[PDB]
């Protein structure tokens, strides 16, 4: 599972949905100021979430899913919250809902596996 | 609009 | 009047098929992850207008313009179907110990209804299955 | 985001 998005920036967290909204706006204010996004590819799996440069295919971000807490698609932006302490990545995409849906599904499966390994039957 | 939490995160947090 | 026993149609745009491996009977989540993976492969690879023919026993893909069968799958060969927004994913081959799957991706405003319908198909054909040979 | 598994398939 790999989708294309445009990296817009990221804020840091020292409710989630709101913290996402606030991450989206913060990004937007900076964007609005610098204005008058870099091409990336989000690789999704049950093991992690990697952000590769859409050109160099070089690894920008690599988060093992368990370090990833919340994911939210707000219209056309994707907010990934991973553990200043917490970090909020703001991406913009056409498939912003499918990226979130996909990452949430990844969560579900990864969690079933986690439960499974602990002797709990999922 | 749409948000999703990772039930596994608690466990290593 | 045509029904699910007769076969009903819906307009779709065939995007392309893909293939992957799956376990005997993976979870709904992995199923959705597989369907999702299918779309992804299709997008990062990019058309034909077709009429999907759904039946309690067959799933056919007709060339809308020419009505010639592009695909004809016996209902028992399809393991999963899913709707992801405007998208439809048809997945063809305790539980059957098999692995390689063939995924067909379509684009349709009728994604919800197509999947609903094929789901109903699965329903009657499955009850019919138990009901027929004891259980 | 919905999916339907074909039950009969399981036995083939």
């Amino acid at each position: 599972i790999i989708f294309a998005a445009n990296y817009l920036g990221s804020t840091q967290l020292l409710v989630r949905m709101m913290q996402a909204q606030e991450a989206v706006s913060r990004i937007k204010m900076a964007q609005k100021l610098a204005k008058s996004m870099t091409e990336v590819d989000l690789f999704i799996l049950t093991q992690r979430i990697k952000v590769l440069n859409a050109d160099t295919q070089e690894t920008m971000m690599d988060h093992p899913l368990r370090t990833i807490s919340y994911i939210a698609d707000i219209g056309n932006i994707v907010v990934l919250m991973a553990r200043y302490k917490m970090i909020c990545h703001v991406f913009e995409s056409e498939d912003a809902q499918l990226i979130a849906q996909s990452i949430g599904q990844a969560f579900s499966v990864a969690y079933q596996e986690f439960l499974r390994a602990n002797g709990i039957n999922p | 609009q749409n948000g999703y939490e990772n039930p596994t995160y608690k466990f290593f947090e």
